[PDB]
């Protein structure tokens, strides 16, 4: 199960 | 921009034996970028019912993919495997050796 | 460690052709079990592996939609990075980023990972304290900063400490069948006249799981390691893999040579030679 990226680079 | 041209190997599944199914895999790594043209050729001519892992890379960063095909083995015959790549001027084009 | 998961994230700008394209896949050690597309008829988390399958439809739906969002993320990202490094809108671009976290012994975490590339160059990466950054260059700051103001190490240190290792756990027990046994090779020596003066002598090692192998030659127990020619290791597409090593002899000493294999998966090493039939 992967993490929820929410911020972006 | 890095530019890192492909390795190519054919062979195939289990040692061949003449005339018993197996499978003709094209494992092409080390590329980068990801954008890659590979066929599979029987006799010059393109294989159509070609199938292919999902792209992964390495620590890295080079990408890696696995084509693949059905296909029985008979000395007749001659499989290639045909790769193009941005770093490439012509698709290179390496031949099936049943020993490797 | 003993186990690892690892996810493997693409995503690649590719101007006029179409907005950016994102592939995520996901591995327990050396198996894939997972695949999302971002340009696949209908963008959906799939399974590659039999155990996963075993999932109801929430974990399938739960995935896709993390998916669907990090594709728009990274598209966001991608534009970013773009004006960092004032690139024109005009050329292809690739992000990568791997992740994951490793089981150790006592069934707790022993390593986190978090490496970010761009273009296939370091980018930005997670410290081994999991709460720190490493920046390659001046605009992979720019990234740390939001990052840091953001709290992500903290977010992504839950992540791998918690749902990455308790979730890893869970797979290793679904596929326990495949994924705790080591699968060792099939071996066999090859005969190959060059000429009628040397031969090629070639050590196959086939069907094995995991990946990770030794193969080597020896003249008279002597380790001819700057002799010997080796393929890297390479998938058989039954998840299982392959890998020869090869040394050119003189005709009649071959007598002389021996193959050393070496695989997790057998007792002690083995020592084989090229039998005439």
């Amino acid at each position: 199960l992967p993490p929820l990226d929410i911020t972006p680079y | 921009m890095i530019q890192r041209t492909p390795k190519i190997q054919v062979y195939s599944r289990h040692p061949a034996e003449n005339g018993k199914s197996n499978f003709l895999n094209c494992y092409v790594s080390g590329f980068h970028p990801s954008d890659i043209e590979v066929d599979l050729l029987k006799n010059g001519e393109r294989i159509e019912k070609v199938e292919h892992s999902d792209l992964s890379f390495s620590k890295d960063w080079s990408f890696y993919l696995l084509y693949y095909t059905e296909f029985t083995p008979t000395e007749k015959d001659e499989y290639a495997c045909r790769v193009n790549h941005v770093t490439l001027s012509q698709p290179k084009i390496v031949k099936w050796d049943r020993d490797m | 460690g003993s186990h690892s998961m690892r996810y493997f994230y693409t995503a690649m700008s590719r101007p006029g052709r179409g907005e950016p394209r994102f592939i995520a896949v996901g591995y327990v050690d050396d198996t894939q079990f997972v695949r999302f597309d971002s340009d696949a008829a209908s963008p959906r988390t799939e399974p590659r592996a039999p155990w996963i399958e075993q999932e109801g439809p929430e974990y399938w739906d739960r995935n896709t939609q993390i998916f669907k969002t990090n594709t728009q993320t990274y598209r966001e990202s991608l534009r970013n990075l773009r004006g960092y490094y004032n690139q024109s809108e005009a050329g292809s671009h690739i992000i990568q980023r791997m992740y994951g976290c490793d089981l150790g012994p006592d069934g707790r975490l022993l390593r986190g990972h978090d490496q970010s590339a761009y273009d296939g160059k370091d980018y930005i990466a997670l410290n081994e304290d999991l709460s720190s950054w490493t920046a390659a260059d001046t605009a992979a700051q720019i990234t740390q900063r939001k990052w840091e103001a953001a709290r992500v190490a903290e977010q992504l240190r839950a992540y791998l400490e918690g749902l990455c290792v308790e979730w890893l756990r869970r797979y290793l027990e679904n596929g326990k069948e495949t994924l705790q046994r080591a699968d060792p090779p099939k071996t066999h020596v090859t005969h190959h006249p060059v000429s009628d003066h040397e031969a090629t002598l070639r050590c196959w090692a086939l069907g094995f799981y995991p990946a990770e192998i030794t193969l080597t030659w020896q003249r008279d127990g002597e380790d001819q390691t700057q002799d010997t020619e080796l393929v890297e290791t390479r998938p058989a597409g039954d998840r299982t893999f392959q890998k020869w090593a090869a040394v050119v002899v003189p005709s009649g000493e071959e007598q002389r040579y021996t193959c050393h294999v070496q695989h997790e998966g057998l007792p002690k090493p083995l020592t084989l030679r090229w039998e005439p039939s």
